[PDB]
């Protein structure tokens, strides 16, 4: 059965085992993202989309952390200046 | 004998499947009321969203320099008061505006409230993300102050 | 004194009859539906009841699976087929020439495709 | 700690003694083999039947007790049931104090009880009143809708759908721990 | 309201045999077939590698 | 299994049974040091019993009446309906 | 029928049935909770049970460790010969002194680690 000396092991088991659906979940969530990105990638984008970032804010009128791109009122005759 | 000509392993697995389920439901009506529904719902059900909740979404330590900013938890219930150092998570697309609204519950905030991570005051119309990660990286830990100067 | 308490029994009683029917009500509505069929039940049976009935038995934490082996000693002329005592005959000694290939292979595989890390170059 | 005497004389003496037999007076009151089934009274014929004939064709075993009046009363329709169906299906006749380690082996907990069974595992379902609202009746008819039930389930899909479970690899030894002899494994 | 639960529900597996070790003593045959067919597969691979 | 010369022989068979009898009685059974007697609201029928006696007789006297048999086939867990009856008797 | 004469007292009301369907005296929420307080307040012996076992595992480690480091400074600091004649049975001490600790954890861990199935 079990044993004082089984207590790290006890513990481990008891606060871990429980755990291992949302490993699994967490992992299904980040394939399932990572292929939604990819799918919108080859759809198209104006700006370029990291993969394996965090987050992507880029826009026609953001820029890659946030902020407004500048020098973006106008237009440019060699289309997007990114 | 093992196997049988006409059947299919895939059909064993379902058997066994269907085995194995039966046998959970029959233990399952068979047990204490006072602790299988919580052994099997309530502990997994906040384990799995705890564990679900650090590992996907991503938290920070906000802190606020003076007593007099500290918002009015004296209504709400299980927090009657606000302590520094507390963890809170955040969405990739959230503001400091929102930031600062979720701090003072959507009410009236002082006059000239700022953020600050490692000495650098953050925009109100920035990503709090980005900012940690340019400011302060792998430091989230905010810093609610008042801006006169 | 008396009348209150006997007063307090009838109640007592009044309660105990509520709960009687509220006990009706909750199995023949729930449990008589969501009650198992019985095909998938425990395939056991408790070791007192056993006692009981006079069937335990206790022996044998290890098992011989098959017959040849079972058979082993009480045959008493061929414990083991002439074939099996040559097969056995291999195994008289432990293989140290083994130990140390497999070991050697594994120390190989372990330190220079597992256990690599850096080092610096000046 | 907790033990149990072995046994008594009593226990091990004869469950089913003879008794004094009336004379053809008594019998006359105011609600005043058999071909058909067989009369089990031997483990060995008990297994032989289980393990052989409930493979081939299904069977229908009636464990019965002689200190109960519902056994009685439901021995005659089953007799009649059998002389109906025995086409389809063998018909077993058992008493628990005689054949136990058969009444172990059915997971019977009370008498009258009919147990139709097909490859041992594969579909046993176990028909009584627990309760005591049921009647002979009611009894042969459920008796013969899981007759039925087996039928279809055995010719549906090729003849297969219906393999053992957990008699696959238990041998009924959580049950009845004697197994571990019949399969050959020591018990020193 | 009387007992509610049966004995199995309370009492503890019988100590020698057990589900898990009758469950597996009933699928030795079947781990036998797989383990021993990958470890031949294996080892006819290393040994096309090692002869010429 | 030990290392003595005689595995098989009467005292090691009797010593086995004596250890399986005590370790099963030292984990199951209802004690002051007790291993699995732990978070119980709802008693099986055997400690139900053995606790409460008057229930057992009761409960026997009905099933013998109800059904007339042997107290060999006393359920393990009543029906709902017989207990109903006793209460309301 | 056998079973009517008792089954014709099962009659309940409509409150009867709404109470028996949210199960009111069988639930006992108040139960779980007392349940799950004393589950969570029985990890506490997990705690002293490792304590205890770490305890007893560096018994000899540390009797091997600091009353060394003692003896070292000892060693370290004494020249004449009267000193070390008298401090030669204070180091054989400490050989029994951890033989005797060893012997100690020995008895301790296999009683910690003694599972009877
Ligand atoms: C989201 C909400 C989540 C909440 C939950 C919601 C519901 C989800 C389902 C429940 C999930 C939890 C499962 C808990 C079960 C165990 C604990 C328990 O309380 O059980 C008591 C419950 C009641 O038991 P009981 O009342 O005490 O006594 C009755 C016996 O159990 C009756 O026994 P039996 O006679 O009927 O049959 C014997 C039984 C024996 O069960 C037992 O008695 C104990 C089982 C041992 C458990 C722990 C074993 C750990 C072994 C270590 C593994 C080392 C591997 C090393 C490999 C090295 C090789 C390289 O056989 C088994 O079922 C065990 C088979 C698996 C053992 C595998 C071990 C390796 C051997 C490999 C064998 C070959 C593969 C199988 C092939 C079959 C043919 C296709 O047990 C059972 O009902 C059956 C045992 C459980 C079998 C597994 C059932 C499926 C579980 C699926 C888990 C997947 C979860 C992930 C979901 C996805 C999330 C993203
Ligand atoms: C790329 C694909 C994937 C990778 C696969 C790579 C290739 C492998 C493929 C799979 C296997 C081969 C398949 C084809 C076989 C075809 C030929 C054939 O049929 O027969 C085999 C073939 C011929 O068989 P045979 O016809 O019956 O005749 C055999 C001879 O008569 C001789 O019989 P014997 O009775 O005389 O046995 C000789 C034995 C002699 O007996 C002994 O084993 C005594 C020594 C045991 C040492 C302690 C064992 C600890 C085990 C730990 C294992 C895990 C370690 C982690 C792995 C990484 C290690 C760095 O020596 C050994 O061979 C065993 C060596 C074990 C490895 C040594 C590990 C280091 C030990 C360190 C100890 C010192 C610690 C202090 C260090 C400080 C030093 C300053 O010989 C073999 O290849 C033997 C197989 C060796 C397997 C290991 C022994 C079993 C131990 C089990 C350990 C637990 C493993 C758990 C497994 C995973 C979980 C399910
Ligand atoms: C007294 C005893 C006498 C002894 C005599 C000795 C003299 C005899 C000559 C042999 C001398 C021993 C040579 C040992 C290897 C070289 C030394 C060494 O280990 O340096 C470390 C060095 C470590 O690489 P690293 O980049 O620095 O860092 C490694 C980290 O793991 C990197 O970290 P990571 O995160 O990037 O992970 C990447 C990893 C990722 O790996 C993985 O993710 C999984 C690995 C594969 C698992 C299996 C998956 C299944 C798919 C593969 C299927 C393979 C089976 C075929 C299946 C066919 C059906 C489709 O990639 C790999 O490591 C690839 C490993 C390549 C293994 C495949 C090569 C064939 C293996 C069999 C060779 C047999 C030689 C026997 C020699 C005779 C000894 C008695 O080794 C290498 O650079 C790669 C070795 C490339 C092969 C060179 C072979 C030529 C040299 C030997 C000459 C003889 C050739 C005979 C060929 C026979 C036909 C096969
Ligand atoms: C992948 C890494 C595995 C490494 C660790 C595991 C050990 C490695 C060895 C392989 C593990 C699996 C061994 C299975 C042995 C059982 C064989 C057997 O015959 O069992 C009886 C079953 C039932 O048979 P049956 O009852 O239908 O008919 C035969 C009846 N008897 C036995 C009476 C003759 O047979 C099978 O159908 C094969 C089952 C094994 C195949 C499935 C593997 C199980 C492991 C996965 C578990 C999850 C199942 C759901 C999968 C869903 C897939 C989408
Ligand atoms: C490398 C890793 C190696 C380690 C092995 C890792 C894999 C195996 C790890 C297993 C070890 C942990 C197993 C602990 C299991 C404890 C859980 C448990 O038994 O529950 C507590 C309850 C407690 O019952 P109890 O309270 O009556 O009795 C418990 C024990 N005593 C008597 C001492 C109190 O157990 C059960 O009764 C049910 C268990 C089976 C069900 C399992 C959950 C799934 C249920 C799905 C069915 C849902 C039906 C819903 C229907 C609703 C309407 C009715
Ligand atoms: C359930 C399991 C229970 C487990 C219980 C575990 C408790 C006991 C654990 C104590 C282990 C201590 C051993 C390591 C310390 C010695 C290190 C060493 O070998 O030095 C190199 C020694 C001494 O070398 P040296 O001093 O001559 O010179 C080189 C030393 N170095 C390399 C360190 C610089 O090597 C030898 O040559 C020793 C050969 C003689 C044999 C010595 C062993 C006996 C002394 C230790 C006994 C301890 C166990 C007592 C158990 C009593 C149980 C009743
Ligand atoms: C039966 C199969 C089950 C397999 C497991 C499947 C996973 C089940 C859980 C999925 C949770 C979906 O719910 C969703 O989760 C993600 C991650 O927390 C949240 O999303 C959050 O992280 C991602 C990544 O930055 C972004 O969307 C955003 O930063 C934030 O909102 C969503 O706000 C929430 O709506
Ligand atoms: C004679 C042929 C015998 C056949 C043997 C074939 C075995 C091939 C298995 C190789 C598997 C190695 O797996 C690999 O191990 C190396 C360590 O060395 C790890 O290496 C890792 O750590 C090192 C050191 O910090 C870094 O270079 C880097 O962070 C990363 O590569 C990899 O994370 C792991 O993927």
């Amino acid at each position: 059965s079990t044993s004082p000396g089984l207590a790290f092991a006890n513990l481990t088991l008891l606060l871990d085992v429980p755990q291992l659906p949302a490993i699994w979940a967490v992992n299904a969530w980040r394939e399932l993202n990572g292929l939604f990105t990819e799918m919108k990638t080859l759809a198209g984008t104006s700006d370029l989309l990291y993969p394996s970032n965090r987050y992507n804010p880029q826009n026609e009128k953001t820029n890659r952390m946030g902020r407004p791109r500048k020098y973006n009122h106008g237009e440019w005759m060699f289309g997007n200046s990114y | 004998p093992l196997g049988v000509k006409g059947r299919s392993v895939f059909a064993g697995m379902r058997s066994f499947i269907g085995q194995r389920l039966g046998r959970l439901y029959d233990s399952f009506y068979y047990s204490q009321s006072s602790t299988k529904y919580v052994m099997v719902f309530l502990f997994p059900a906040g384990i799995f969203y705890t564990r679900f909740r650090a590992d996907t979404k991503l938290g920070y330590h906000v802190f606020i320099n003076e007593e007099k900013l500290y918002p009015d938890y004296s209504q709400n219930y299980f927090d009657t008061k606000w302590t520094n150092g507390r963890k809170v998570y955040l969405d990739d697309e959230t503001t400091v505006e929102q930031l600062k609204a979720q701090i003072y519950g959507g009410k009236a905030a002082p006059e000239n409230v700022k953020v600050a991570c490692r000495g650098r005051v953050f925009e109100d119309a920035d990503n709090v993300a980005m900012a940690v990660r340019a400011f302060c990286k792998r430091d989230p830990r905010l810093l609610l102050f008042q801006d006169n100067l | 004194i008396q009348h209150w308490n006997k007063s307090y029994e009838k109640q007592v009683y009044s309660e105990s009859v509520a709960l009687n029917r509220t006990f009706q009500a909750r199995n023949q509505l729930v449990l008589d539906r969501l009650k198992p069929s019985g095909a998938y039940r425990l395939p056991a049976v408790d070791y007192k009841r056993q006692l009981s009935r006079g069937t335990l038995v206790e022996g044998a934490d290890f098992y011989l699976p098959t017959a040849q082996e079972q058979q082993r000693l009480a045959r008493h002329f061929e414990p083991y087929s002439e074939q099996e005592q040559e097969e056995r005959r291999k195994f008289r000694f432990q293989s140290i020439s083994v130990y140390l290939a497999v070991a050697l292979g594994a120390s190989f595989v372990h330190d220079y495709f597992y256990q690599r890390r850096p080092v610096a170059w000046c | 700690s907790f033990a149990i005497p072995p046994a008594n004389a009593a226990a091990l003496a004869d469950p089913l003694p003879a008794t004094p037999t009336p004379p053809p007076v008594f019998e006359a009151v105011s609600s005043a083999a058999l071909k058909n089934v067989e009369e089990v009274s031997t483990m060995e014929r008990y297994e032989a039947a289980v393990y052989e004939e409930s493979f081939k064709k299904p069977i229908v075993c009636l464990f019965f007790a002689r200190f109960s009046l519902q056994s009685k009363v439901l021995l005659q329709p089953f007799l009649d049931f059998a002389a109906s169906a025995s086409n389809n299906a063998t018909f077993f006749l058992i008493d628990c104090d005689r054949v136990p380690r058969a009444a172990y082996h059915a997971r019977v907990e009370n008498v009258p009880s009919l147990v139709v069974m097909k490859g041992d595992d594969a579909f046993r379902q176990t028909i009584t009143d627990s309760v005591g609202v049921k009647t002979a009746g009611d009894l042969i008819q459920e008796a013969r809708s899981a007759l039925d039930q087996v039928l279809r389930l055995d010719q549906q899909e090729g003849g297969t759908k219906l393999q053992p479970g957990v008699s696959s690899y238990t041998h009924h030894i959580g049950v009845d721990n004697l197994n571990v002899y019949r399969k050959g494994w020591p018990v020193a | 309201f009387g007992p509610t639960l049966p004995d199995h529900a309370y009492y503890g597996e019988h100590a020698t045999y057990n589900y898990f070790v009758l469950f597996i003593r009933g699928m030795r045959p079947y781990l036998e077939k797989i383990f021993g067919d990958c470890a031949s597969t294996i080892k006819n691979a290393a040994v096309a590698v090692y002869r010429p | 299994q030990p290392g003595v010369v005689d595995p098989e022989a009467p005292q090691e068979v009797e010593a086995f049974k004596q250890a399986w009898h005590s370790r099963m009685g030292k984990f199951n059974d209802r004690s002051d040091t007790p291993m699995l007697y732990a978070y119980m609201n709802e008693l099986p029928s055997w400690e139900y019993y053995d606790l409460h006696r008057s229930a057992f007789l009761e409960h026997m006297t009905y099933f013998l009446v109800r059904t007339g048999g042997d107290f060999r086939f006393f359920p393990e867990m009543p029906p709902w309906q017989w207990l109903a009856h006793m209460e309301n008797l | 029928r056998p079973g009517q004469g008792s089954n014709a007292q099962f009659q309940t009301s409509l409150a009867d049935k709404t109470r028996g369907l949210l199960g009111v005296g069988f639930l006992r929420p108040t139960k779980m909770a007392s349940f799950a307080a004393t589950f969570l307040l029985n990890f506490r012996f997990y705690f002293m049970y490792m304590a205890r076992t770490t305890f007893q595992a560096v018994r000899p480690l540390l009797a091997f460790s600091v009353f060394g480091e003692v003896m070292k400074l000892v060693l370290a600091t004494m020249s004449s010969g009267l000193f070390s004649f008298l401090f030669s049975f204070v180091l054989a001490f400490e050989v029994f002194y951890f033989f005797l600790q060893c012997y100690i954890s020995y008895t301790f861990l296999t009683m910690f680690f003694t599972v009877l199935f």
